[PDB]
RNA sequence: GGUUGCGGCCAUAUCUACCAGAAAGCACCGUUUCCCGUCCGAUCAACUGUAGUUAAGCUGGUAAGAGCCUGACCGAGUAGUGUAGUGGGUGACCAUACGCGAAACUCAGGUGCUGCAAUCU
RNA sequence: GCAGUCAAGCGUUCAUAGCGACAUUGCUUUUUGAUUCUUCGAUGUCGGCUCUUCCUAUCAUACCGAAGCAGAAUUCGGUAA
RNA sequence: GAGAACAGAAAUCUCCAGUAGAACAAAAGGGUAAAAGCCCCCUUGAUUUUGAUUUUCAGUGUGAAUACAAACCAUGAAAGU
RNA sequence: AAAUAUGUAAGAAGUCCUUGUUACUUAAUUGAACGUGGACAUUUGAAUGAAGAGCUUUUAGUGGGCCAUUUUUGGUAAGCAGAACUGGCGAUGCGGGAUGAACCGAACGUAGAGUUAAGGUGCCGGAAUACACGCUCAUCAGACACCACAAAAGGUGUUAGUUCAUCUAGACAGCCGACCGGCCGAAUGAACUAGCCCUGAAAAUGGAUGGCGCUCAAGCGUGUUACCUAUACUCUACCGUCAGGGUUGAUAUGAUGCCCUGACGAGUAGGCAGG
RNA sequence: GGAAUACUGCCAGCUGGGACUGAGGACUGCGACGUAAGUCAAGGAUGCUGGCAUAAUGGUUAUAUGCCGCCCGUCUUGAAA
């Protein structure tokens, strides 16, 4: 017979890092969650209670709920063709603080600072990311470092 | 690895804030064009030092003319290549006017009496051989007797005509 | 050309060039071995202007 | 040989003319075709477009829908226009007065309409009073007020209605209606 | 003198329409050759870069 | 007989044609699934600044 | 800077040995009426700060120390791997092309950082 | 089922005249399985008799090589269907 | 490991070591060390109400589960659970 | 502890300032949401593409599948059984692989001209009995992916190469008085490696590098050019389909028209249309 | 030391030979040569000459020749079977 219940095949997934075990640190319970907030979600096998199933681990949503101890997260998973919504209620020992959007803040409050540097100066703006690009041209010194030539090396038994 | 060209290919790893100035590096490669030298070139970095062709850049490339292209010459040539069940060095002469030359006829020997394709050859050392006597293979000591002079025998002229109305002769 | 800022839009203006096969053959025997093996198929750097002016 | 990106030989969902044969109908859409391509009124192809809709997709703007549409602030006075047929209701007491263009008015809407002192219009009326269609108000009526549209989308948990003939108890009430009975939806 | 890396490169697609795994084909797509010996320009840049060298 | 058993070939081809949409999401998302008390204070707390706005506009 | 109450990270903080520790604090320690807990005032409780003490706990240093943390064109562009050909080989396998790229190894360095409060030659 | 290779051992002595353990590379499809492609609007199912032809991995016969071939006999092998 | 009348391999008592090498009904895997283990104290949240969510899924049912609301209880100095 | 594959973000539904509501929440004008009023656009906040974006109803067939490369299970194995990803066959002709469901190339309205792909260019057969360096002589040589098989093990056939030993302090063969010497005057001895070929290599109608036949190839390895021709690529004419635009202001004989423009065209089961 | 030459590449450098095509049907466009009158190769072939009615040429049909082409319908993963 085939076994496919809740946590098969979650093995290695849901165990503790090698010497990390036991009781969870206090800035896990000490983070605030409001609505709105982007979070990564990694299950935690030393709390049982209001864990993810394994589909959810490594998936970031939106949380849509704050309730006394979890916060519910609104996920997308795809079913066939289709994203449905899926709502998972969730500890906290199992809600990470996502990293993704965090920068995307420090990118447009660095742009609106930037910003009043073309109002008090008047220079272009340059505002929008660009990728990295061609290089340039440029000049190599032969000046103390003169190029050293190389050959190929033979065959030779190392053992 | 068609008809051949010699390039100084000079390349060095990309400069770092840490280490500017990294060092130049030189090989000479044979190969039919600039775009194979340059490929080639990484190709053997990559099985010396620490490079990716990702983590460098090429300095410089540019081409070797023989210097003395109308005088004979004897040339080592040294050679490291795969085999079928195992991979092996060799010292071979070949006897031209240029270092291309010889290369060129290095890869068709290769081939022919090893079997051996270009991918799985590498050119270790081609340098000429300074005097005579020093000539190992006997192959090529055969040509720098004295006063050496040899015939061409049975003569086998191309027709046009299809048809020829005379029994040929070889006589040179 | 000279790429430039509003070459996204100028380039995207140009309709993808219909061209004939090359005038003279690819060179190669086989096309899909990569240019520095066998011929065609990748990155020829300068080489490309032979063979685009060969299929113009 | 093209890899192509998009489906060949596609057409776009729209009708062009109507599918009725009406020659009158077909006339009045021979007037604002023109009219939409010669003017720089939208709302001429607005008209255009709605000439051919479908007895479904026109469906009755009532009197009184028109009576609160010209309590709008601003539009009091203008004149309304509607692309297909107008009822009269009965539920109102007291409406204004105003003009309205349609295609139809029910003999109710009618004379209605004229007892508080305005015009029935026929459309190519407005069109010569309202070449651009200007200071004019365009209603529709509900198409999701309709019968078959409450049955669409019947699944579980949908709230939606069945088809269904005969209807009360017996009908389709005990299991999967309830939790005593099965389970519900 | 190392000289500028180039910033404009010319692409055709010298392959058929005909059984190509998905990722490419997308790709070739979003360079707009859809057709063969069809050919386009693209502007050198480290997300282009990628869409080389992927449809090679 | 004995035949087929499983396979997912075709199938990621099949959900291509029309396939794999999008969350369409709109402002003003459904409160499914939050809190009771929230949604009951917060009918009041919109309740009462109704009559905010039923005021200063007068 | 030491020291303590509550800490964050949770070995650069752990282990083993051996020394050093002024001031204050911590302890160790005296007490067995009362609340209190045990087979046992050992742990727990309460009284006292008085009778005594750095021996220990504790804090530091020392160790070609264990472990742990860190670095590097150390090994290694090696193993593996993404893409490619009417490449090689009877095959097993293998090379080359465009890319991604380890762990062991080795050399090298480091051995808690720090929050709120209070207190002390 | 048939045959190689290595050669510890057998053969008084002596690996290999003739053999051959441990292993290992094979061929064959007159064995049996494994499979289920063909045929279930039907390809007559055992054996024999009769007759033809093909195979060679040769039992005899022709010519040979080897022997632990004196002769005689035998054995191993080659060209041979 | 080192130690105590009979007491021996095995009884009960002691100290030191001990990252879990034990225990948690059971299959196996995960998880747990001032505990989730051992032991003791008190209790019946194995209760009421009725919706939502996850797995399976057609996003039906069923089984199992998670986070709440509204009551009413247990436990503890308490925060809590 | 990879590679490949994988969730999320890259804005006007944004970032902020203020302060109204509530029965929730707090030591609390603390919060929490939701508002009022207000600050800022120009690269509006990566690339690339968009043949337009969203939405709804209904209904056919199907629900035996199979194949290639790769990852992969059972099995000694199978043209065997069973999964993963993609591409295909089925449903599809075309050029190539002689032959062929699935390979290579390329997908198809009617035509002309040009050029090519894969594959080829002695003759069958369109296209160099082309150029170049070697190798190979087989009393079944060999001859090109899928592909229509051969292995261990041998070869004093021939070819290149490796290692160790001897040799100008004159060796090794040879003639001359084991060893030594004279002349000679540059190699020698052994163990190896892998190319082509040979042995290994036994089946039943007569037979197949596709066929003739080819031996400094018309074979094998390698290089360089010319050339041949697909329903593919480029240019143009024509038929149709879809899309966009103009036009009864007219003066007849069609506004379902007339006219301009661009793209596209495989198809079984099946749907629909115009006949 | 001063060239030459090869090789690669550019010219909005000048010229010779061949092939296929001539869609459209008053004028509207953009141009170029012009001191000008005006001319042009500038939004698709015109000029000239000849040849043909016992007929040139075009359709059909039979035969021949080069190359090609398995029996439809059906079920089937797969049928000329
Ligand atoms: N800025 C002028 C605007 O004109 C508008 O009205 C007029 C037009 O601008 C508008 O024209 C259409 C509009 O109908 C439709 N719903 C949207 C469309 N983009 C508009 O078109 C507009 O944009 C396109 C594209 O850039 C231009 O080609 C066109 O000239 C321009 N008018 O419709 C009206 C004429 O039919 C409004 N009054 C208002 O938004 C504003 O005044
Ligand atoms: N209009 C004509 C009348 O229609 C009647 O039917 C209409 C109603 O009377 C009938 O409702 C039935 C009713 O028949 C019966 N005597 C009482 C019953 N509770 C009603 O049922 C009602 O509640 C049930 C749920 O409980 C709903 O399913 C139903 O739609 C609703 N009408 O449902 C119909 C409306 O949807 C009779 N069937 C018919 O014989 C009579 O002529
Ligand atoms: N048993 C026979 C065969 O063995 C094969 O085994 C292959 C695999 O085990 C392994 O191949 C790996 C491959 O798995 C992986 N996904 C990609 C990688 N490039 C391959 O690598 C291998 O093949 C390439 C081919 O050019 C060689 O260059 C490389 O040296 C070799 N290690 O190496 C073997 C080939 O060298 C296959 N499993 C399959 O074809 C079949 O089972
Ligand atoms: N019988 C009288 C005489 O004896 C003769 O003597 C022969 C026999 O004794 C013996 O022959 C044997 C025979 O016995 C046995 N049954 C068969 C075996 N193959 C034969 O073997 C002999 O003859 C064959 C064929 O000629 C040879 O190939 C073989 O080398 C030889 N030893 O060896 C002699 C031949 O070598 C013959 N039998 C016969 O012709 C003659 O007239
Ligand atoms: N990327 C900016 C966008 O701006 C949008 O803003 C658009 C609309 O919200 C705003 O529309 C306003 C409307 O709010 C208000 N209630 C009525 C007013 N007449 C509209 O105005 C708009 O439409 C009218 C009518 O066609 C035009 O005449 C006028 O030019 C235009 N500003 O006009 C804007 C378009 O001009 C949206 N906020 C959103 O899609 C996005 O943020
Ligand atoms: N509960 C009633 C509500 O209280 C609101 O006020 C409460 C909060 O919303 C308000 O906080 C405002 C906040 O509204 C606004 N959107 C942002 C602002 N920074 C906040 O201010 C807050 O932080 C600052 C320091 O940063 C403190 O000095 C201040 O006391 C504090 N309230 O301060 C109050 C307690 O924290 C408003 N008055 C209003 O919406 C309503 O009356
Ligand atoms: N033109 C015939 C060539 O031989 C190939 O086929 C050859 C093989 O099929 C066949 O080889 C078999 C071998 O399989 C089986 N053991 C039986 C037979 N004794 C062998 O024959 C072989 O004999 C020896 C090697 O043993 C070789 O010298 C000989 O050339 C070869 N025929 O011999 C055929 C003829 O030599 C192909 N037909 C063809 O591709 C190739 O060009
Ligand atoms: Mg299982
Ligand atoms: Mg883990
Ligand atoms: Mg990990
Ligand atoms: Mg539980
Ligand atoms: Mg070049
Ligand atoms: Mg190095
Ligand atoms: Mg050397
Ligand atoms: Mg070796
Ligand atoms: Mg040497
Ligand atoms: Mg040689
Ligand atoms: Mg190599
Ligand atoms: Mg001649
Ligand atoms: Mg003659
Ligand atoms: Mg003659
Ligand atoms: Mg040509
Ligand atoms: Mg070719
Ligand atoms: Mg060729
Ligand atoms: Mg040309
Ligand atoms: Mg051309
Ligand atoms: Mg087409
Ligand atoms: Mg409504
Ligand atoms: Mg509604
Ligand atoms: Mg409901
Ligand atoms: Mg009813
Ligand atoms: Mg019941
Ligand atoms: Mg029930
Ligand atoms: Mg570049
Ligand atoms: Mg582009
Ligand atoms: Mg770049
Ligand atoms: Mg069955
Ligand atoms: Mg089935
Ligand atoms: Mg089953
Ligand atoms: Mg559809
Ligand atoms: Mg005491
Ligand atoms: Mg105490
Ligand atoms: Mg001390
Ligand atoms: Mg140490
Ligand atoms: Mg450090
Ligand atoms: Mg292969
Ligand atoms: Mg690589
Ligand atoms: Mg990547
Ligand atoms: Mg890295
Ligand atoms: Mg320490
Ligand atoms: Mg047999
Ligand atoms: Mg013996
Ligand atoms: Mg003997
Ligand atoms: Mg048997
Ligand atoms: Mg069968
Ligand atoms: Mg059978
Ligand atoms: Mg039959
Ligand atoms: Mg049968
Ligand atoms: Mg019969
Ligand atoms: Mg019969
Ligand atoms: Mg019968
Ligand atoms: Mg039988
Ligand atoms: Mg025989
Ligand atoms: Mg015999
Ligand atoms: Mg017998
Ligand atoms: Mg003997
Ligand atoms: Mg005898
Ligand atoms: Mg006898
Ligand atoms: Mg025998
Ligand atoms: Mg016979
Ligand atoms: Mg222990
Ligand atoms: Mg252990
Ligand atoms: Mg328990
Ligand atoms: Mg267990
Ligand atoms: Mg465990
Ligand atoms: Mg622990
Ligand atoms: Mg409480
Ligand atoms: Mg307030
Ligand atoms: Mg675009
Ligand atoms: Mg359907
Ligand atoms: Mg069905
Ligand atoms: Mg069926
Ligand atoms: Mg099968
Ligand atoms: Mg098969
Ligand atoms: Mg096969
Ligand atoms: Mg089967
Ligand atoms: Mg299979
Ligand atoms: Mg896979
Ligand atoms: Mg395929
Ligand atoms: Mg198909
Ligand atoms: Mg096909
Ligand atoms: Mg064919
Ligand atoms: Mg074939
Ligand atoms: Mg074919
Ligand atoms: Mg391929
Ligand atoms: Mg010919
Ligand atoms: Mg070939
Ligand atoms: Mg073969
Ligand atoms: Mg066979
Ligand atoms: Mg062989
Ligand atoms: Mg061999
Ligand atoms: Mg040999
Ligand atoms: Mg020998
Ligand atoms: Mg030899
Ligand atoms: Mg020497
Ligand atoms: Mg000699
Ligand atoms: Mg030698
Ligand atoms: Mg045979
Ligand atoms: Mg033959
Ligand atoms: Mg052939
Ligand atoms: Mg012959
Ligand atoms: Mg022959
Ligand atoms: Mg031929
Ligand atoms: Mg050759
Ligand atoms: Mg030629
Ligand atoms: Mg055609
Ligand atoms: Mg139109
Ligand atoms: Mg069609
Ligand atoms: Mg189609
Ligand atoms: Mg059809
Ligand atoms: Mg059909
Ligand atoms: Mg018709
Ligand atoms: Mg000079
Ligand atoms: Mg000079
Ligand atoms: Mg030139
Ligand atoms: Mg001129
Ligand atoms: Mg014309
Ligand atoms: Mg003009
Ligand atoms: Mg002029
Ligand atoms: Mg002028
Ligand atoms: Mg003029
Ligand atoms: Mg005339
Ligand atoms: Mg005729
Ligand atoms: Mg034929
Ligand atoms: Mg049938
Ligand atoms: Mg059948
Ligand atoms: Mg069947
Ligand atoms: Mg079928
Ligand atoms: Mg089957
Ligand atoms: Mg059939």
């Amino acid at each position: 017979g085939k076994s496919h219940g809740y946590r098969s095949r979650t093995r290695y997934m849901f165990q503790r890092d090698f010497r990390k075990h036991g009781a969870v640190h206090l800035s896990t319970y000490l983070k605030v969650y409001k609505v709105g907030d982007i979070v990564d979600i990694k299950a935690n096998g030393s709390i049982q209670k209001g864990m993810p199933h394994k589909f959810y681990q490594g998936k970031t949503g939106v949380v849509y709920n704050v309730t006394k101890s979890s916060v519910g997260v609104i996920i997308n998973k795809m079913v066939g063709n289709r994203y449905l919504e899926k709502r998972l209620n969730l500890r906290v020992e199992h809600i990470k603080h996502s990293k993704c959007r965090q920068e995307f803040l420090e990118r447009v409050k660095a742009n609106a600072a930037k910003r009043a540097e073309a109002k008090a100066q008047g220079v272009a703006v340059q505002l929008k990311r660009q990728p990295a690009q061609p290089r340039e041209s440029r000049i190599v010194s032969t000046e103390g470092n003169v190029p050293q030539t190389l050959a190929p090396v033979p065959y030779e038994t190392f053992i | 690895m068609a008809h051949f060209k010699e390039y100084q290919v000079i390349g060095r790893r990309l400069p770092t804030e840490s280490v500017p100035e990294p060092k130049l590096f030189r090989m000479r490669i044979f190969a039919s064009n600039e775009v194979i030298a340059k490929s080639r070139y990484w190709y053997f970095l990559q099985k010396l030092h620490k490079v990716k062709k990702a983590s460098g850049e090429i300095v410089s490339i540019n081409q070797i003319n023989e210097a003395h292209p109308t005088k004979v010459k004897n040339f080592g040539v040294w050679v490291r290549y795969d085999s079928r069940s195992g991979t092996h060095n060799m010292y071979k002469e070949i006897r031209d006017v240029s270092r291309v030359a010889a290369v060129e006829t290095l890869y068709q020997d290769m081939a022919a009496r090893h079997r051996a394709r270009f991918r799985s050859i590498h050119i270790l050392k081609v340098a000429e051989i300074e005097k005579t006597a020093d000539v190992k293979r006997q192959y090529v000591k055969q040509f720098l007797t004295k006063d050496l002079k040899f015939p061409l025998p049975h003569r086998v002229q191309k027709s046009t005509k299809t048809f020829s109305y005379k029994r040929p002769s070889t006589f040179y | 050309i000279t790429v430039g800022p509003h070459f996204k839009q100028a380039n995207n203006f140009l309709w993808p060039f219909k061209l004939s096969n090359p005038s003279g053959g690819w060179g190669v025997p086989r096309k899909f071995k990569h240019f520095i093996q066998g011929g065609s198929f990748g990155n020829r750097e300068e080489f490309i202007n032979k063979l685009v002016k060969s299929m113009n | 040989g093209i890899d192509h990106t998009s489906k060949q030989h596609k057409r776009s969902g729209h009708r062009t003319a109507p599918k009725s044969d009406n020659v009158y109908l077909k006339l009045l859409v021979k007037l604002y075709t023109f009219l939409a391509r010669r003017t720089d009124a939208p709302f001429n192809k607005v008209v255009l477009k709605a000439l051919f809709l479908s007895k479904i997709n026109r469906p009755p703007v009532s009197v009184s829908r028109i009576a609160r549409a010209l309590k709008q602030e601003g539009a009091a006075n203008k004149t309304v226009v509607v692309v297909g047929t107008v009822t009269d209701d009965a539920r109102i007491f007291e409406f204004p007065k105003t003009t309205v263009a349609a295609l139809r008015f029910t003999a109710g809407a009618r004379a209605k309409i004229v007892k508080a002192g305005g015009e029935c219009i026929t459309l190519d009326q407005l069109a010569v009073r309202a070449p651009k269609g200007q200071n004019t108000l365009i209603l529709r009526g509900p198409r999701n007020s309709r019968e078959a549209v409450r049955h669409f989308g019947m699944g579980p948990h949908k709230g939606k209605a069945p088809r269904i003939l005969s209807t009360g108890r017996k009908f389709e009430r005990a299991r999967g209606r309830r939790r005593s009975k099965g389970f519900k939806v | 003198y190392v000289e500028a890396q180039h910033k404009l490169v010319f692409v055709v697609r010298i392959k058929g329409i005909n059984k190509i795994p998905p990722k490419p084909r997308k790709v070739l797509q979003l360079l707009r050759l859809t057709r063969i010996n069809s050919g386009t320009f693209v502007k050198v840049t480290k997300a282009t870069l990628e869409l080389l060298k992927l449809i090679e | 007989a004995k035949s087929k058993n499983h396979t997912a070939h075709n199938q990621t081809r099949k959900a291509h044609r029309n396939g794999i949409k999008k969350p369409k999401t709109y402002k003003y998302p459904s409160l499914k699934g939050v809190d009771p008390k929230f949604r009951r204070n917060h009918k009041h707390a919109l309740h009462g600044t109704a009559k905010a706005l039923a005021a200063a506009k007068k």
